[PDB]
């Protein structure tokens, strides 16, 4: 069968991307949106749209029945999962196939095999990919970890067999931390993924993250569209990415290409995917994992190789052989910057808010993939990304120059973003390099970057002078254009004035609690500090707790925030359960 | 004399108020009672005889200055106007209010999350916080002009109006 | 220093141009701009021309208050 109508089971910039690809290919597009996304750009861009209902992802986009019912009612015959959500759920892939639909992605068996990290390591070893030393099977007890660590010398890392998103890895510097770290990792894996299994391996001191884009075919063909460098990471999640991977010897580049092809063929992988490696300061390459979906970074490879990877996914799903027979030769250099709704001046903590203004750059070598526009609203439910800015040039230096220009032009108002960090990094010498190497690494941002970004405040008046009204006027002085901001109470030339009748000005007070030393201890109520979803309740009615004890965990922007008891006493009046949406100031319980 | 005044601010472990002392009470009726029970700062604040309890005399003075900054000198004169004309257009703080009330009816919430957004700034100056905790009486400013605010506090006793809440609202 | 100043948000004037601009603005200044010299004169005030019912609450809230505001 051939794709005729594609249902995009996702949201935001990726949904818009798949819709545009389907439009190019001539196919019909169905979008599925939750209530918070009732007017997102993809809903209006798609040929038709269906309302899943609900507010959280766990009840709108992560429901097989809702997505499949949308497919049935829209008449769609293919389903594209984008990335995230169900794009790597083998059970969902199998359900899609069983329903008689074309699942645009790898096979369920491939998804399971390459999601099980220990099984992935077995496949890589069988394919003879370069691997960092480590226990080939999950450990039994901290004694095994200590035996490995003593044999191989610290540093070391303990990783869950099914963890992901950067949460499933813990690090040990000294042998004393091995037992406690192992216990913590085991309990965290049990709680979060169900599979309480972990292994250990050597920890690279300052690795680079280099990955290879693979176009794989149902007929057995495999092509490597090109490499990428995503060393700039925040919390083991990428922020800035490059293509092709810079400053690699031909030996390294060839090894990455060949090992990627071998791994895909061993796994039986077909469809677009990526093989992620790590390059240590010593220069050695090590296989890290295989992403079985379209990766967020694909635009840089598209720009540098001229391949439309989403349309390649469509062709592979239709079952045709690849039209590409050899690895493309990269042309130029492309950078990609994620426009997250995160404040770099506040530890990159994401926060919702309105998009009161969104003016993307244009011009030479600039591409914008945005799921946001002026007047959009970012709620607390979904990931914090707003858009992706891709800047391409004839070489790395030209790409950096164009990136400086484009980031200077890019403007967003109403909420915080990481544009100030992008603007700083694209000129930081540690990222420019010396023509043969560069100093960044997977922990460079959080431990080496000089964070000079100020906290976001918007237009809120903070100082006494901020209260005075102002008017901006264009002036010309001998032709030169100027913009002058004039206060409403200005007095110059021995005259002028305003607000005569008993007006006083003082520092405005923040829209926060009164700042009493009790730190909310003046009351018994535990209040939700932000809008979010209760994902875990750590106490029970009548439970006695002490100050600092965990009460609940609230998920906002897909990030977890613990809410803890502020005073000793008995928990009472628990009004929340797992999965309940909660607003700021909502009473969770009372410590009476 | 103090009970006739409009505001009573007491230092916590230092200011007491009572008609009769515990010794005389013991002599006449035989009851045993301490000063804290018979007219400590917090006890009187909860009963409504004291509008504010502070920890120190400097805090008392600052409370008095803040309280007077919202009021005219007398019944006839105007009050001071403070920072008129801030933020004349909808702000993200205003837009946060569209989703502040819980979805479920039985859920309680902190009314300060609304009071800190519907006036000029976070300068909501509360009076008699302890008397009726289900009711909030405070001063605020709209466009620089002082206003009194009587609000329900769902976070406390479901926001029901009890005896102390009713009297606090009436007096205010 | 909490004074509200003049900001040149965009542009970079040379000292001569800044001098010219500031001179023009100071000349354009509003002069005395409602000085404090205002004196009270309640003679023939409109409130005193109104008919009030012998029991009108406006005798307190309009007439008395107008005569007493300072
Ligand atoms: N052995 C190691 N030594 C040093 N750093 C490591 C090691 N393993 C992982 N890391 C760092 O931790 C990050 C974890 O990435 P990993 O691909 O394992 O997880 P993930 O992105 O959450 O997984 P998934 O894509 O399967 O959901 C790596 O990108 C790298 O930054
Ligand atoms: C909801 O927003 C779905 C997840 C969107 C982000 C996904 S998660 C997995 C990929 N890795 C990453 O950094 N972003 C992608
Ligand atoms: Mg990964």
């Amino acid at each position: 069968s051939k794709i005729s109508k594609v249902l995009v089971a996702n949201r935001g910039e990726i949904a818009v991307r798949v819709i545009r690809a389907a439009k190019d290919a001539g196919l019909a597009s169905v979008a599925v949106y939750a209530e918070p996304d009732a007017d997102a750009p993809h809903v209006r861009l798609a040929d038709e749209a269906f309302a899943l209902g609900g507010q959280t992802s766990a009840e709108s986009y992560l429901v097989f029945e809702k997505i499949l019912d949308a497919a049935e009612k829209s008449g769609a015959n293919a389903i594209h999962p984008g990335y995230g959500f169900l794009s790597e759920n083998a059970d969902f892939a199998q359900a899609v196939i069983d329903a008689g639909l074309i699942w645009i992605g790898p096979s369920p068996q491939s998804i399971r095999d390459l999601g099980d990290k220990v099984t992935a390591r077995h496949i890589a070893a069988r394919a003879k990919a370069p691997l960092v030393p480590g226990t080939p099977d999950p450990v039994k007890d901290a004694d095994e970890v200590v035996a490995f660590a003593k044999e191989h010398g610290v540093p070391v890392a303990i990783k869950a067999a099914f963890g992901g998103g950067g949460r499933g890895m813990k690090v040990a510097r000294t042998l004393e931390e091995i037992p406690e770290l192992f216990e913590s990792a085991t309990r965290e894996a049990i709680a979060a993924f169900g599979r309480g299994e972990c292994f250990v391996e050597r920890y690279l001191d300052k690795p680079r993250h280099v990955e290879a884009q693979v176009i794989a075919d149902q007929h057995g063909n495999v092509v490597v569209a090109g490499t990428r460098d995503c060393s700039l990471q925040r919390r083991f999640q990428k922020l800035v990415e490059e293509a092709p991977a810079p400053f690699l010897t031909d030996a390294q580049r060839k090894e990455i290409h060949e090992s990627a092809k071998r791994i895909c063929k061993e796994a039986g992988y077909y469809g677009a995917g990526t093989v992620e490696y790590l390059v240590g300061q010593d220069g050695l390459i090590s296989f890290l994992e295989v992403n079985t979906r379209l990766q967020v970074e694909h635009p840089v490879t598209e720009e540098t190789s001229g391949i439309d990877l989403v349309r390649q996914q469509f062709k592979i799903a239709n079952g045709e052989p690849l039209d590409i027979t050899e690895d493309p030769t990269p042309r130029g250099h492309s950078f990609e910057f994620r426009i997250n709704g995160e404040d770099a001046g506040r530890g990159f903590l994401p926060a919702p808010g309105p998009v009161t203004k969104f003016v993307a750059p244009t011009g030479p070598g600039v591409r914008m993939d945005s799921g946001v526009e002026t007047g959009s609203v970012i709620g607390g439910q979904f990931d914090s990304m707003l858009a992706k800015l891709i800047v391409t040039g004839a070489t790395r230096e030209e790409a950096l120059e164009r990136s400086r220009r484009a980031l200077a032009e890019f403007t967003v108002e109403g909420l915080a973003t990481v544009i100030p960090f992008h603007r700083a990094v694209v000129s930081d010498p540690a990222f420019i390099g010396d023509g043969e190497k560069f100093d960044v690494h997977t922990r460079w941002i959080e431990t080496e970057w000089n964070n000079t970004v100020e906290p976001f405040t918007g237009g809120d008046p903070i100082e006494e002078e901020d209260t005075v009204p102002r008017q901006t006027v264009v002036v010309e002085v001998g032709g030169r254009r100027l913009e002058v901001s004039l206060p409403g109470d200005l007095a110059i030339g021995g005259g002028g004035g305003a607000a005569a009748p008993g007006v006083v000005r003082k520092k405005p007070k923040p829209r926060k609690r009164g700042g009493g030393g009790a730190k909310a201890a003046s009351g018994d109520a535990v209040t939700a500090p932000m809008q979010g979803t209760v994902v875990k309740v750590a106490v029970e009615e009548g439970q006695e707790v002490s100050a600092g004890d965990l009460v609940v965990v609230l998920e906002a922007m897909k990030m977890e925030n613990p809410v803890t008891a502020h005073k000793d006493g008995t928990i009472t009046g628990l009004a929340v359960e797992a999965g309940a949406a909660i607003t700021q100031g909502t009473v969770i319980a009372e410590i009476k | 004399s103090p009970i006739q005044t409009d505001l009573l601010v007491a230092v916590r472990d230092q200011g007491y108020m009572f008609i009769t002392g515990p010794d005389v009470i013991k002599d006449v009726t035989g009851e045993d009672v301490t000063f804290d029970e018979l007219g400590g700062a917090d006890e009187q604040a909860k009963r409504g005889n004291i509008h504010k309890v502070v920890n120190s005399e400097a805090e008392a003075y600052q409370y008095v200055r803040d309280y007077l900054s919202f009021l005219p000198s007398n019944h006839f004169d105007n009050p001071p106007i403070v920072n008129p004309g801030m933020e004349p257009e909808i702000t993200p703080h205003d837009l946060e209010l569209d989703s502040i009330v819980p979805d479920a009816d039985n859920m309680a919430y902190d009314m300060h999350e609304i009071l800190l957004r519907i006036f000029d700034d976070g300068d909501v100056f509360e009076i008699a916080e302890q008397r009726g905790p289900a009711m909030i009486t405070a001063f605020a400013r709209v466009d620089g002009h002082p206003v009194g605010v009587i609000a329900n506090q769902p976070m406390v006793l479901s926001g029901a109006i009890d005896n102390e809440a009713s009297d606090k609202a009436a007096s205010f | 220093d909490h004074e509200a100043h003049i900001k040149v948000l965009r542009g970079e004037p040379t000292p001569e141009e800044m001098a010219a601009l500031m001179a023009v603005l100071a000349s354009a200044g509003g002069g005395p701009a409602e000085p404090v010299k205002k004196e009270r004169n309640m003679w023939g005030h409109p409130v005193d021309k109104l008919r009030y019912s012998v029991f009108s609450w406006q005798r307190v809230t309009l007439l008395e208050r107008t005569h007493m505001r300072r």
